[PDB]
């Protein structure tokens, strides 16, 4: 999962030692790995073109799953295995509102070639507070388009989530560590499965 | 309905005494002024009422003739009588979905009101409808020379509403122009015309509009108001033959030789008029 | 963290004021198909001293109807003006990103304390 | 932040007049349907030299039925309207955007303060 | 058909009264100024447009001056036009694999379009079409003074909707300008022509179209407009020979000699020319 491309032949020597070592005696992980794997997800871009007619996904299963076993041993932090509605950490709300925006535009505009996660992913993580207005800007036209539907369709429970996700925030930080982009892409992944999921 | 086949140019002269010709909503009711120089202003809107309401009292709802936005009604009634006249089914916001239907509504909207046929109108609203642009435009009236409004107090004996301060009487004022003149502009456009199918006779009866706006509308807050004079620009082909701004500068209004004082009467000014490039002709039906 | 009184923080006052006068307008006509969130939100963020002048005109304008009626609910709204402005001094002619980052964030804060019991 | 009685800024002297003046109104007339700031406001901040000199002239009505009865403060609206006229120079034919916006905060602050103790 | 060989660059100016030159969609309807000093502004894109349409309306359709972004039209339907014509199949996004085909495809659309050989376009979607520059840009219009937008308010008889009180009527508004003049530049590029056939009739065509740009889109925001000066400089060279800002420092605008009041006429203000390099002619062609 961490090759250049999905293929053995570029797979680092190094990682391939540490992680048998670490696993066989439960030592520390190699400090590259995490490095590693935000590279991938930073550098990927699927385009429709792909058999699958759904785009792909980049936060896959397994990156998420290194992400927080790299985080649980080296750092000494704590993950739960799904979303936590009680955590209040920065990064994590704001991956979490980073998955609400997405789902609203989705929704705003069918089909679309270019969604924020095409163009804002990488920034949105490494600085915070040089996008996120623009984003929240946008969400206006976004939810005021479903408003003036007929049926109304999500507006009203979009803004309620907007509304009390963004109340445990005080200010948006100037820029990152690695292990916070970490918990901003674990608070993206979990959201995102929490919708999709009543029915 | 054929469409005339020239470019025209216009401009109307129009006087007032003792009256306020247009009241401004936001400065409790002073007439519009330009704030930073004193010179009146009067709203286009306004004389395209008074043309609206001339058309309607003249041709008194004749085939072909009817006014659109008249004194009480709802729009979107009125566009569904279109749909209804055609025999189509109204969607909630959209168009109909084959290019014949809606043509058909459009024509059959502009066949019969004079107004939107003249003016032209925004009706995309919720029974959708189109849009049109009208080959007639005006723009804003000028005075010539600054304007010194007054106010009024008067008296009236009798109460409103009921009060115990009581019998009591109430006091109220008004706002007058002594004098003053204005100065308007106008332009028609040949390929608009030919969309709508503006025909000669509706320019007949435009002139006529024109020449006797005011004559219908006394009120106790205007005072006596009246056209002076109308000067017109024919132009020899489907274009232009000169710039627009050129031929306004032919026509010359300057304070009268014997006429020293504030500006009383119509007596104060002269005008004059000079000779329009060879592309052009000029005449003078007021 | 919720909306804290005691800021005193400029966009976020700004962001307070706007959230209050939507408010007001939608109680004014309940139903409008556009609202000033949709016409202005994008130009006051940026550039606040060019547009608050003409909200508040209409932020009157509105509140006329109300005081007119037996409706009582209606100098609320006056009383919470006089406490935000009474902090402000002047309006910016520009603000930065961040400025305006902090701008939504009052905003947000504002609007959810409107709608609890 | 509040009534800051030395700014001097020429809008700012401006809006604390026509608070005074509004208040004036108001205890003279209870229960009016139209109020001088529903008449006026808008051109009030947007060209002073066209409307102020009449609305002083009204004001002495207003204070002139007031102290016709034993009821006072008039006098205290008189001497406050007379201390800021003193130091304004002379009503400007126009403002710009952003004065209309310390206009209007000077409004406010003015306002506040009245319904104070 | 000959590419041009020699380099220019332009001035325009032109003026409005009691309108709205070009408001931006973003701020209700204000007209589009700087904020941190009150100067106005005027997209390139609207020029462009205007010029757009006067050459379609003179032109009527003629061979090889159609027009590629008409209204509401669809954009893939024109190119799979141009691949029928070069009797290519398109494919999904990419352009044919042989190179002689690619170039046919792009000739005839660069060819029967006027708007695509003088101004360039993007044409790289579903049915890719290949990119191009086009030797004519300009920059943003900017005002000389600050300006002072007023704002109108208006009224209504009828009223659209059916609801509890809707007897009823209603209120809108309106925002203009009193006076403003405004400036202009632009560049031509040989090189560039070289590539797509620009040739001197399309400049006698484009000098023809700027003169008299603004003689048609009369409408009730847009007021009255018109243009005033317009001056060319001409270098002897494929290449230039003097720097772009230097020329531009030439002209010179400045009020006119004894005006005291704000701006209302272009008589107000007087405008010079000075002498060019020597490798640099220059004409005043209005």
């Amino acid at each position: 999962q961490t090759a250049v491309l999905n293929k053995t032949e570029n797979i680092s020597p190094v990682l391939a030692g540490g992680l048998f070592r670490a696993m066989l005696t439960g030592g520390p992980y190699p400090q590259s790995l995490l490095p590693a794997v935000l590279g991938r997800i930073r550098a990927e871009h699927a385009r429709p073109e792909d058999k699958s007619r759904y785009r792909l996904e980049v936060v896959t299963y397994y990156r998420a799953a290194l992400i927080k076993a790299y985080l649980i041993r080296n750092r000494k932090l704590e993950v739960p295995v799904s979303l936590d509605p009680a955590r209040t950490d920065r990064p994590y709300l704001l991956g979490r509102l980073f998955a609400v925006l997405e789902k609203a535009q989705e929704d705003a505009v069918p089909g679309a070639n270019a969604t924020i996660k095409d163009r804002y992913l990488a920034s949105a993580s490494a600085n915070p507070g040089q996008v996120f207005h623009m984003l929240l800007k946008n969400a206006s036209n976004h939810t005021a388009k479903l408003r003036k539907d007929p049926e109304r369709k999500s507006a009203i429970h979009y803004e309620i989530m907007m509304q009390e996700i963004i109340d445990n925030i005080s200010d948006f930080p100037v820029t990152m560590s690695s292990d916070e982009q970490g918990l901003f892409m674990i608070g993206y992944y979990h959201q995102r499965k929490a919708l999709f999921t009543k029915k | 309905m054929t469409a005339i086949a020239n470019r025209y140019e216009f401009v109307l002269l129009f006087d007032v005494e003792n009256g306020n010709p247009n009241g401004d909503p936001d400065a409790g009711n002073m007439p519009r002024i330009d704030p930073e120089t004193g010179h009146g202003l009067v709203t286009d809107v306004c004389l395209k009422r008074k043309i609206r309401n001339h058309v309607a009292l003249t041709k008194e709802g004749a085939e072909r003739f009817n006014i659109y936005i008249q004194e009480k009604a709802i729009l979107n009634e009125t566009h569904e009588r279109a749909y209804t006249a055609c025999d189509l089914k109204p969607e909630p916001k959209k168009l109909p979905k084959k290019v014949e239907d809606a043509k058909r509504v459009t024509d059959w909207m502009c066949t019969n009101f004079y107004d939107i046929r003249t003016f032209g109108a925004v009706m995309t609203t919720e029974v959708n409808c189109g849009q049109v642009r009208g080959p007639v435009q005006m723009a804003f009236a000028r005075s010539v020379e600054p304007v010194v409004p007054q106010e009024v107090s008067i008296t009236r004996m009798a109460v409103t509403t009921k009060a115990e301060a009581e019998d009591n009487r109430t006091m109220g004022r008004k706002h007058i122009v002594p004098y003053g003149l204005y100065v308007a502009h106008g332009f028609i456009s040949a390929p608009l015309a030919e969309k709508t199918g503006f025909s000669d006779e509706d320019l007949t009866l435009f002139w006529d509009a024109l020449v006797n706006m005011f004559e219908h509308d006394r009120s106790a807050a205007r005072g006596l108001m009246s056209s002076r004079k109308l000067i017109v620009f024919k132009h020899q082909n489907r274009l232009g033959n000169a710039p627009a701004h050129k031929l306004f500068d032919l026509v010359k209004v300057s304070r009268a030789e014997g006429s020293s004082g504030p500006a009383r009467s119509f007596a104060d000014y002269a005008v004059t008029v000079g000779q329009a490039p060879e592309g052009v002709e000029v005449k003078e039906m007021l | 963290v919720s909306l804290d009184p005691a800021r005193t923080d400029r966009p976020y006052l700004l962001g307070r004021l706007f959230a209050v006068l939507e408010k007001a307008q939608e109680d004014a006509v309940p139903g409008a198909n556009a609202t000033i969130k949709d016409r202005y939100l994008a130009s006051a963020s940026a550039n606040p001293g060019q547009v608050f002048h003409m909200l508040l005109k209409n932020a009157s304008n509105h509140t006329a109807k109300l005081r007119k009626d037996p409706e009582r609910k209606a100098i609320h709204y006056e009383i919470m003006m006089q406490e935000i402005i009474d902090n402000i001094s002047d309006f910016p002619v520009t603000m930065s990103s961040d400025e305006q980052g902090l701008f939504m964030i009052g905003y947000y804060h504002q609007r959810k304390a409107l709608f609890t019991k």
